DNA sequence: TGCGAAATTCCATGACA
DNA sequence: ATTGTCATGGAATTTCGCA
DNA sequence: TGCGAAATTCCATGACA
DNA sequence: ATTGTCATGGAATTTCGCA
């Protein structure tokens, strides 16, 4: 059997309803299975039509052999369906409830989740604006299973912008304070 | 003037009037009787009105005009006071054209990765598209892959927008870009400085140093144009399409598309190649290193037998860059304070400014 | 298709396809082993559908056509299918560019006679001056005199009324002028058999075919732009001064001003040449004969490395005159008729017509 | 002394008033010494402003050595001198009342009063628009004294447009019936 | 170690408001 | 303070298949 | 029958909405 | 049924003045 590569699969999942940013509700999150590459969308909604949208900006870049998702509405329905088999992209179901990736993108998955956390208090609204830094910060990302981060695997080089400070991803007492306070 | 033509007329030799001919007077003037016929000398205080009077009759060149004076005088190297005039005439030095050619262009070494350096320039007007007008285009200069933005406007404020989209995957060392109002402005400076990007411009009024992406321009239009015959001009939607079109065209001297320059694999595209089925990752992205470093480097043209490299303090002229109707072409002369490359310079301008001009903008002053 | 890939599979020999390779089945598929790896052979009857696909992602030519197909396949002479596609490509045919250059320029022979030919062309839209935006230009064929008329417009009307002016002189055998607007009227035609003078047209969109009158143009904008150095652009009154100024100027090649060549004397202008102040002038009038007649005359230059030449019956495309935004350069191929010489043919045209065309505006169709 | 050449000497006059034709009046005749070639301008008045307006055009073709005329205001006038010097042209005047030319010159100008008097009836008001083909008329007219016409010895050659008819120049007994009555 | 044909490489031409 | 580029399709040159 | 300098001729470059 | 042209100013080549 033959060793993964970039493209292989793309796991893509939603995230939200967050505070409206600038229109904004969700996240639509894709992660290289080989890489773990991180690509996010902002979308107004958990659709067939945003998912196809978003994913068409994605797809105009590179295309995927498999999309890999949970049973979602909007990737179960036919015109997803419709769209994925046009562009020749095996679809993928994880069973319902018991939701499988691989170690290295669960754990992408949960750096993603942590990392949105930590910025979108303070400024729950300014998320928007945000997007692209989070991205470059995960993908500039050290990963202790391999010797590298997931830019340098998708293009084979060093980062003009390399994130040295491995950082915190966990909230200081203040923020746990001013959270705890603003959800209630 | 007289002293001369008297000490002359006496039969005494003068350096420059050849002793064989004979001199008389005659009307009242010094008279010579030449090969061609008998021409009258002036007295040397008189020559430069004559020059000017010649030349002024249709601001003629060198032998246009030392024809008008040989059909009435001679004397003693003539040209030297012709061309002497020529460069003295302000109205003929910033009308006349060159007839020297710029030296061979340069060959800038290719980036040395994805992301070193970006060239970026707008397309449009297009016909309106879903109310949009312009193109963006983002081109990696390692490897040509491409970006593509539909705007409404060439404006700093919709480059921003479409560099914050795209710059979630990388930030470039340099953004190279050509003049245009929209790269110029101090917001979009702010917009770099604030990233640690830095802004390389070209010249003014010199598309081929953005070369990289005007040339990419050409292949964009190219592919719309086809997609579009037979139908109306609903480009919007294939902005995608091209893009990705173009990223995965083979470059037949190359003989890698810019994707494959960008990621060393193809993607689920179709006829996609698979000869790296076998390697691991690693393996296939030092195939890559290998396959980035070796690629074909064209070299520096032959010189035009007739061109000229600027050297340093030098009178030179700019070209006039939208010059009204009836107005001269060139600006006054002025003088190459450095030489940055032999195709690009640093002069003291029109006004009192240093300028960095390309040598496609200039025109040597002529007569010195 | 599958007969011969039936036929193949059992180790029999079937021309193309060399027998020191293994070409086995799998995945329900034929296949072989070749240096470059393992590739598809696809049944003769799929082929078309392939190349199609391939050149379809972004309508690549003949190599980066190609490169897409082997990433997957292999068959017996796969350029020569890429060819036949592309060569059918409408889209392609009339998008892409040439790259052969047109065949070297004629020097047609100078006019024998002053009045033998006229060329006229009008010059504008320039600042009013006076009310007035254009210049009428007539260049007399052999001798270059010219003569200028401030008009309106470039209308027929105004044509008309310069025109009778100038002929009060005399009557030319011919007129050669471009298709604009003012000379192809029929009033104009009408003007021009009511005195037995000849319209002769140059081929659409081909400056160059009026060349003489065009080259003129040049000298004329070139000495009012130096006479209105910073002066208010009031050019009006300086066409007499102009139309003098150059009548009477030298051509270095020829050593002679169009004056000489029109009369064989100066008149009363500055530096007038006195040489033949002792002929009688009929001696003068033979003398002019002489002169006229050894004028030195250009020959063709050189063809390029890459030029073609127009044969009867060969598929060429006429470029699109004023072509739309994102819409194609080129017409439909269409078929030499005739080769009136060889930088100028009939076609029979992109609805039905015949037209006479430069070999300028024409590409020959690639593929056949 | 040397032989005589075209542009030694233009002879200039006035003929009118005529009837007004587009709105013209008179006729400024210009005849070249040598050649006898003739140039016509129309004017509205035997003013010096509209002898300068007209030989501005002429002496933007060539220019004459010397103008001859007789004692005319518009020639005489001071204006008219500064032109001329302007132009380094010699002004020449035959004595008052007594008109000298030269036999040449005077057959000429014979010649285009006769002209014009035969194509002014009939249509004595349209002779503006024939003033093109009297010149080519008068130009292209054989000279008895010299082999040539004077568009042969201006430009040495013979004409597109000969005038092979050496012509009647007088008035048949119609034009001599309408003419003897319209001028009365 | 040499032939005829296919395949590959060369490279002038032209277009990027 | 910056700098031309590269798809194209005939032609020239090299390599392939076979002996 | 020969030299140094002036004069002439050559000719690539570029512009004619 | 029509077709490039020619001013320009350095450089290349020729001719001139003298011996
Ligand atoms: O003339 C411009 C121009 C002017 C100003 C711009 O901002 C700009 O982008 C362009 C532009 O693309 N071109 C086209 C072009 C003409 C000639 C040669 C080349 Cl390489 C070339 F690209
Ligand atoms: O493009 C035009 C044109 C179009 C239509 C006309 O009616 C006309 O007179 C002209 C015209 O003079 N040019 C200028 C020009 C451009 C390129 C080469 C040459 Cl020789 C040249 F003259
Ligand atoms: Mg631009
Ligand atoms: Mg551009
Ligand atoms: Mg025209
Ligand atoms: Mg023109
Ligand atoms: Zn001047
Ligand atoms: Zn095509």
């Amino acid at each position: 059997d033959r060793p993964q590569k970039p493209f292989d699969k793309f796991f893509i999942d939603y995230i939200g309803p967050l505070p409206p940013s600038q229109g904004y509700l969700y996240v639509l999150v894709v992660v290289d299975g080989m890489t773990g590459f991180t690509w996010l969308y902002p979308t107004k909604a958990p659709s067939t039509s945003a998912t196809v949208k978003s994913l068409n900006v994605l797809t105009s870049i590179a295309i995927p052999k498999v999309i890999h998702s949970d049973q979602g509405a909007a990737f179960t329905s036919s015109t997803f369906a419709e769209w994925a088999k046009e562009r020749g992209i095996h679809l993928e179901f994880s069973t319902p409830y018991h939701p499988q990736s691989s170690g290295k993108v669960e754990r992408k998955n949960s750096d993603i989740k942590r990392l949105l956390t930590k910025l979108l208090v303070g400024r729950p609204t300014k998320w928007y604006d945000l997007l692209p830094v989070v991205q470059l910060a995960l993908n500039n990302t050290y990963s202790p299973v391999l010797k590298y981060t997931p830019h340098q695997l998708l293009f084979g080089i060093d980062s003009n912008t390399p994130f040295a400070n491995q950082d915190t991803l966990d909230l200081t007492r203040e923020e746990e304070l001013s959270l705890l306070q603003e959800i209630r | 003037l007289d002293a001369e033509l008297d000490q002359l007329l006496q039969g005494h030799y003068i350096k420059g009037y050849p002793k064989q001919y004979t001199y008389f007077l005659e009307d009242g003037k010094v008279k010579v009787s030449r090969p061609e016929g008998v021409k009258i000398i002036p007295p040397q205080s008189d020559r430069q009105k004559i020059v000017l009077q010649a030349h002024n009759l249709a601001h003629t060149g060198r032998e246009a005009t030392l024809l008008k004076i040989a059909n009435l005088y001679w004397w003693p190297n003539m040209r030297k006071d012709v061309v002497k005039q020529l460069g003295r005439c302000q109205q003929c030095l910033i009308t006349n054209a060159s007839n020297k050619a710029s030296g061979p262009i340069l060959r800038p070494d290719r980036p040395q990765k994805p992301f070193d350096k970006f060239f970026i320039d707008y397309i449009g007007p297009l016909p309106p598209s879903q109310g949009y007008l312009y193109v963006l285009v983002v081109v990696d200069g390692m490897t040509g892959f491409t970006w593509l933005y539909p705007t409404k406007a060439p404006s700093t404020s919709a480059t921003v927008k479409s560099l914050n989209v795209l710059t979630s995957i990388a930030i470039p060392k340099v953004i190279h870009s050509d003049q245009g109002a929209a790269f110029t402005s101090s917001t979009f400076a702010e917009w770099a400085k604030e990233r640690g990007i830095h802004l390389e411009f070209s010249t003014p009024y010199h598309p081929q140093s953005s070369g990289k992406v005007e040339r990419k321009n050409s292949d964009i239009k190219r592919l719309l144009t086809k997609l579009l015959v037979g139908r109306p001009t609903k480009w919007y939607d294939l902005l995608p399409v091209v893009q990705l079109a173009l990223n995965n065209t083979y470059s037949p001297v190359l003989k890698y598309t810019p994707h494959q320059l960008l990621f060393g694999i193809d993607s689920n595209t179709p006829f996609a190649n698979q000869d790296t089925l076998d390697l691991t990752r690693e393996e296939e992205l030092s195939l890559l290193q290998e396959i980035r470093t070796s690629l074909y480097h064209p070299s520096t043209p032959p010189a035009s037998s007739r061109s000229w490299s600027p050297v340093v303090g030098q009178l030179v002229q700019e070209r006039v860059a939208r010059p009204a109707s009836l107005r001269p072409r060139w600006h006054k002369p002025s003088t190459v304070l450095k030489v940055l490359n032999p195709r690009t310079v640093v002069i003291l301008d029109h006004l009192g400014n240093n300028r960095t001009v390309s040598i496609d903008n200039l025109k040597p002053t002529s007569h010195q």
